[PDB]
């Protein structure tokens, strides 16, 4: 027995059941002439990718031979009977069935009535033509329909019960979300935004630091063969209830929690260890496609991922199911904030940075997804873009993904609404605090910087590869009253400020300090210049310190590669400039991946005790991979692709992996080079047979035992085949 | 331009109450969703509807009309289990044996209007 | 290296670190006489259970020999130095430390400043007395302090460094939630409610059916030896961040998620299979104490639990940490509602119940916890009782516990607020829908019943075992406007009604029907009477069916033990009555645990076609276990407990387990009898030595291969020891 | 009994707006929590307070006063960094050499009174 549930949970789309080919009703006589009733001989779905069904549904891009339609919109089928259908004496219906335990009230068994006119928002089938034994139907799905791969049957009613078509896997129909249908929760009213955020399969991810924004391409490849089945498999491995898969909120809430693998559940193992033993380095991946297919084939978490890898895979998942989605990058992200709007830096009494206590860090950048949906669970006006950070963060429910948090709620500070909105708000609106940890053990708040966190938020522009600034969509113009109103609203609903920044004030001296670090190519010396400017008729003496650290892009430091001290005398109204040379040999032996450096300049004015403090980051430029193509760029023709890479270092690179990708042009490929001498160059050549026309992109990456996070791309126009 | 709407018995999006001086007055062709509280409904009988800014102000007008309550009908009956009725919905009531409605029939239909039922439900002896 | 974090997460209380016994700082001269500065020789916590600290903190009940205090409230300690304290030069402080990675800004390192007066809401210590070598401090903790077991140190500052006491496990201090402190988020403004919902260790759980309510005692035992450490271990196995354990919302959210084990990593394995192989039947447990200690020692999920077991364990957890909590039972709970407000019953065309399609089941009762706290994450008006159900159902996250949902939000349908409020609202507010499944495959809504779901909600009364009705705390009086206003508000915030009952109308036949089942003893015959009344001058004819089913208390049926048909005439303005005798031989061979029966009476009026449908549970009464005592009911004296059970069945019970429990009176004990022949009586005698005075309770239970869910109890006065 | 409190620039617990005819009027000695919108505060400077029903009605009245904004002064400086100032909170500003405050001082602290600054901040000559 089993008293918990009357029927087991219908939570796997891969699971099926055997519907009876005959259901008897009443005491059926011996030898009934059932051949007087209709029998279905064939069913046509008009499922060809060039045909009206896939073209008008925008599902012709998918590399899938089955019928794919989007919910809430009509599509044609034809049924051929044993004899002409005769409305006076012939009752029949289409049945759509999903899972192992389909039930009509659960929406997982769907009888489609034959109707005179398709009612808005209802399942129904209209006979649009009859000719000889064939009836052609226009079928409309409900705009709230479950998304997934439905089985299809045709069932004829008789006084003796139901006659039904046998299992025909040729008829299985994918029903997806419909951004084009005004009644769908994912409806997007702009054609070009639907083209970009759903039908574009090549993304751009922005990295580096805000003064030197780096860019790379990413193959989402959501239309590639088996990716849609992999997204269904992802939801089946979540054991997500099929009746819940009609809701884009729940699909985003579950799929994001599925993206980061804790234990042996989930798609990607997170790692930031810079070593990535027994797995693939997160900076090696060119796209989601090989990650998702490795997950689907191994059934085990893929090694390894990082924030932009999680964002890419989740973006592929969302766009594949048809939820409009984009990656966004925040620069200077206050991650692991625990809804605290304060990041603390600790200083020695002399004003040097106390590295022992300074254990908070600000990520140079962080990536998360936005998904477009209405929010019927929230009050009016919180629809649209929902922030979903698939990276785990300490949250209202332990260590987990955050969101979907409404971006419109975040901007206004209405972080009372679900999900996890205070933590996303704190991601973008925290302040830096500089605290003197006095030798007596007291903590004195010396300085506050409200401007540093979330200085810019960017995403790929519609139809091009330039950045689109969306910072104003997340927060108001800095220092204006509306920022204060948003902050106070967030503080009403459980954002926190542990330390009252009331015993902190404008500097008494009115001395400014600022410094600039010039951008550099990896392996070059560069200048850092500090300026001090006096706005007073007084004369000041200042002791200043430079700390230069190699850091992970998460801002976690590894080594203090340079330390310097300056004594400055400022005359009244005067200024002074200190030039510091940083030499390649100071940093080159010690750099982590993404080659990120972080500089603190701090100073104490001896006559006024004021503390000046600023911090800045740089990312060293690494030369791109070169991609070339030869032969005719025509679908089905052979095309020759050359990937070239030149070692930029003064050392031999070892165990070099080069990866190549490009949806519709080439499957994911990778090549192993045992060594690459210091100034030497390698070439790799492949023959690829493109299968998608128009503008396409080739993408390459490089990784090794030392150097990694190196990329390249080429735009290739592919002509249509004859 | 259109001012801050005074949605009686209803609401616009909650941030507009805080950020009023930023968002308003609003340029022509901005659309603003509003919704009525429970017990109230829009002119169309919806719970949520959009207004549009025009040179004449907001249009359609953000008003929410109270649902008419089921009557404490003297000497009579009603067909329905319903307590509350939509604006410009209608309701059928009828007589105990030997009684006649306000309109003198055995049964009468009354419309929910802005001020209450189009006629007071009552059966005369 | 590891770029994800500068320091690993401080998410275990059992973890410790080695604080330096001396922190030398800077250049230290040769031959510094550090013994000019104070050395701490001893620390006294005045920790004895009769003494001022534990009495005034309401923590003397704990069977624990360390200091236990409640946050936000002052307590005394004495420090003895090597020499008299000299305020002009001797700087020192107490330090409280928790976890392996304590940080001051994370609240896991806490330097307690010496102060002339203790400020409100701040850590501090006041020197209340000085006496030669010794200083007495009144320490105060923050009302937002982390709850857990803190290490204590005393640290003295010198020009040369900090001198600190070594690790002294005798000074470890538990800090708990403080329902007595006006600034604590769990503040409870009534002393009788604090005495019940925190300091009471014996609960009452209500089961059975709303017409025949049954009661059983439950030992929460939150004060017993090791239960507090087990609650800390539960949070450590959750890997809950220590900085989050100061928050009662997050502690409720994570602790409830720990209560039900999915795979490993949880306290109890849920099972409703009625077999409970390789485990303990859920109806055997007498209390939380042995469940929690078995979990703590085996480090693996305990077999097995059910809703009242989960609620009992979570109520112990909450009361042990000091969050005020109670169990509530809802009768006719619409569990697994998926936030749908409609339960569907399917009928055959003739009006019989379609048992093939009727798979929704209404639980005769369900238990969940209420926890008392303020909700600073929500707007004003939602503090107080929060519903937490540790029984998993499909919610927006998945198959998980629901809540904390504000009960004041649920009552008003304001279910947009977190957490999981629409599913809790739907549990108490769903309708029944009776649907004819026509032979043509159409569905017609026949009847609606809004009155059945959540007919009564009960909890243990303050200071006694009687029930308190709290239904009006969860929903307004039925059939009034405010119920409709709440329903409409819930429908605004994403509750659902899939079927429009708008077209349903009262039966114009003016026939009405109702039936009654008399309460019965297990193994007795009983009568079911069906009544019909025709309130019209029409004659009618009616066909009516009785289906009587044996069910789990979840409403899940196992067999249809009786079925009968009536043909009835109702002559103008009349009434008629049918009677049925149900015998023991029909049901006795088939009953499940809790002996629940469910009757459908359904009838179609032949002339008007209207359907009348009614359903009622009943629970057979099982005779109580008898407890008796002999001897001196005095603390530390021996007392003899006799447990007596008489087999009520016609059959030999096999593998009979009898359990005995009673907090402060006896440890949990159990006894095995091979067989108990009918109707013979077993007796068991134990000698037990009670350690808690006053009114106490003994609790006993019975389980076997064929009979279980049998209980007994006895109140005993235990005198204080001489 | 105390009628429905019209909170100005603020709110009561938001179910009371829907269930108004159930809860109001309230009995004497019943307490009600109200709160200000952002940019407003109760006269004590709290964001939220309890009012109490009395024979005098709701006491203290549920009135939220607007925050004073940072002044647009010139020939001088404001020591406080914040843009908006709580009611009954005070703020310090100071002159360049050769200028004197509205109070004629080297530096002056002014308070945001129950509405508006106690004096207009300006550094005169």
């Amino acid at each position: 027995f089993g008293g918990r549930r009357a029927v087991p949970p219908n939570n796997s789309n891969a699971a099926e059941d055997d519907l009876p080919t005959v259901e008897l009703q009443g005491v059926v006589p011996r030898g009934v002439n059932l051949q007087e009733f209709l029998n279905v001989t064939s069913v046509h779905l008009f499922k060809e990718r060039w045909d009206t069904n896939k073209v008008d549904h925008h599902t012709d891009k998918y590399e899938n031979n089955k019928l794919i339609v989007r919910r809430g919109q009509s599509f044609y089928v034809q049924i051929d009977f044993s004899r002409p259908y005769d409305p006076r004496r012939d009752l029949f219906r289409v049945e759509y069935v999903i899972g192992r335990y389909p039930q009509e009230n659960k929406g997982t068994y769907i009888p489609v009535p034959i109707v005179s006119e398709l009612q808005s928002g209802k399942w129904g089938a209209k006979i649009v033509m009859r000719e000889d034994r064939s009836v052609r139907l226009s079928i409309q799905s409900s705009p709230k329909c479950i998304v997934g791969k439905f089985r299809m049957y045709v069932a004829v009613w008789t006084p003796y019960g139901v006659l039904r078509t046998s299992r025909n896997p040729e008829t299985d129909t994918y029903i997806l979300f419909n951004p084009w249908c005004e009644d769908d929760a994912v409806y997007l009213d702009n054609e070009k935004e639907r083209e970009e955020y759903v039908l574009n399969d090549i993304g751009v991810i922005f990295y580096g630091e805000v003064n030197d924004i780096k860019t790379r391409s990413w193959s989402y490849g959501q239309f590639e063969d088996g990716i849609l089945d992999t997204c269904l498999y992802v939801m089946d491995r979540a054991q997500m209830d099929l009746s819940g898969r009609g809701n884009p909120i729940k699909v985003s809430r579950v799929g994001s929690a599925m993206v980061n693998a804790k234990d042996d559940e989930g798609v990607l193992v997170g790692s930031w260890d810079n070593i990535y033993a027994y797995g693939v380095p997160p900076s090696a991946w060119t796209g989601s496609v090989d990650i998702l297919l490795e997950y689907r084939s191994s059934e085990n978490p893929v090694r390894y991922g990082q924030c932009w890898v999680f964002a890419g895979v989740f973006n592929t998942f969302l766009r594949c199911l048809g939820i409009p989605a984009r990656i966004v990058t925040n620069y200077f992200s206050a991650h692991d904030n625990d809804a605290n709007l304060q990041m603390d830096i600790f200083l020695e009494e002399d004003g040097n940075v106390n590295s022992k206590l300074t254990k908070d860090s600000v990520w140079n950048y962080h990536c998360w997804n936005e998904a477009w949906m209405t929010r019927p669970d929230l009050p009016v006006g919180f629809g649209g873009w929902q922030a979903v950070d698939s990276t785990p963060q300490e949250n209202s429910d332990g260590m987990y993904r955050c969101g979907p948090a409404s971006v419109q709620a975040i901007k206004h500070g209405h972080v009372c609404f679900q999900f996890d909105a205070p933590f996303v708000f704190a991601e973008v609106n925290s302040d830096l605090i500089y605290i003197t940890a006095k030798k007596d053990g007291t903590h004195v708040v010396e300085n506050v910087d409200a401007t540093h966190i979330g200085k810019l938020i960017v995403t790929k522009q519609i139809g091009g590869d330039g950045m689109m600034d969306i910072t104003d969509t997340y927060k108001f113009q800095e220092g204006q009253e509306e920022e204060r109103l948003a902050l106070e609203t967030a503080l009403m609903y459980g954002a926190k400020k542990p330390l009252n920044t009331e015993g902190v004030m404008k500097s008494r001296s009115n001395v400014d300090m600022d410094f600039e670090v010039e951008n550099a190519v990896l392996g070059k010396d560069f200048k850092l210049s500090i300026t001090f400017r006096n706005n007073s008729h007084n004369r000041y003496t200042i002791t200043a310190y430079l700390s230069a650290n190699i850091t992970f892009y998460t801002g976690v430091p590894k080594a203090e590669f340079k330390k310097e001290t300056f004594d400055v005398t400022l005359e009244p109204l005067s200024f002074k400039k200190e030039a510091v040379l940083i030499q390649a040999g100071e940093y080159m032996g010690q750099l982590l991946e993404q080659a990120s450096l972080h500089f603190f300049v701090t100073a104490r004015i001896n006559e006024t005790r004021d503390v000046l403090a600023k911090q800045k980051s740089t990312v060293l430029t690494i030369p791109e991979i070169i991609i070339k193509v030869r032969g005719t760029q025509v679908v089905g023709s052979d095309m020759t692709v050359t990937v070239e890479f030149t070692n930029p270092l003064k050392e031999t690179l070892r165990n070099v992996w080069v990866h190549l990708d490009g949806p519709g042009v080439t499957r994911p490929m990778k090549k192993m080079f045992r060594e690459i001498r210091p100034n030497s160059t390698v070439q790799w050549e492949e023959v690829c047979r493109p299968w998608v026309s128009g503008h396409r992109k080739l993408i390459a990456s490089m990784s090794s035992d030392s150097l990694r996070h190196v990329y390249g791309e080429l735009d290739v126009q592919i002509q249509r085949r004859p | 331009p259109c001012g801050f709407p005074h949605v009686e018995n209803g609401r616009i999006a909650q941030y507009y109450y805080t950020f009023k001086s930023f968002y308003f007055p609003m340029s022509i062709d901005k659309k603003l969703s509003f919704f009525c509280l429970a017990g109230y409904t829009t002119e169309s009988g919806r719970q949520e509807e959009q207004t549009t800014c025009t040179t004449e102000g907001w249009s359609p007008e953000p008003r929410c009309f109270k649902k008419c309550t089921k009557p404490d009908l003297s000497n009579g009956y009603i067909s329905d289990v319903k307590l509350l009725y939509k604006i410009q919905e209608n309701m059928r009531y009828g007589c105990a044996s030997g009684y006649k409605t306000t309109g003198g029939k055995d049964e009468e239909v009354v419309q929910c209007l802005s001020d209450g039922w189009s006629s007071q439900p009552t059966c005369r002896k």
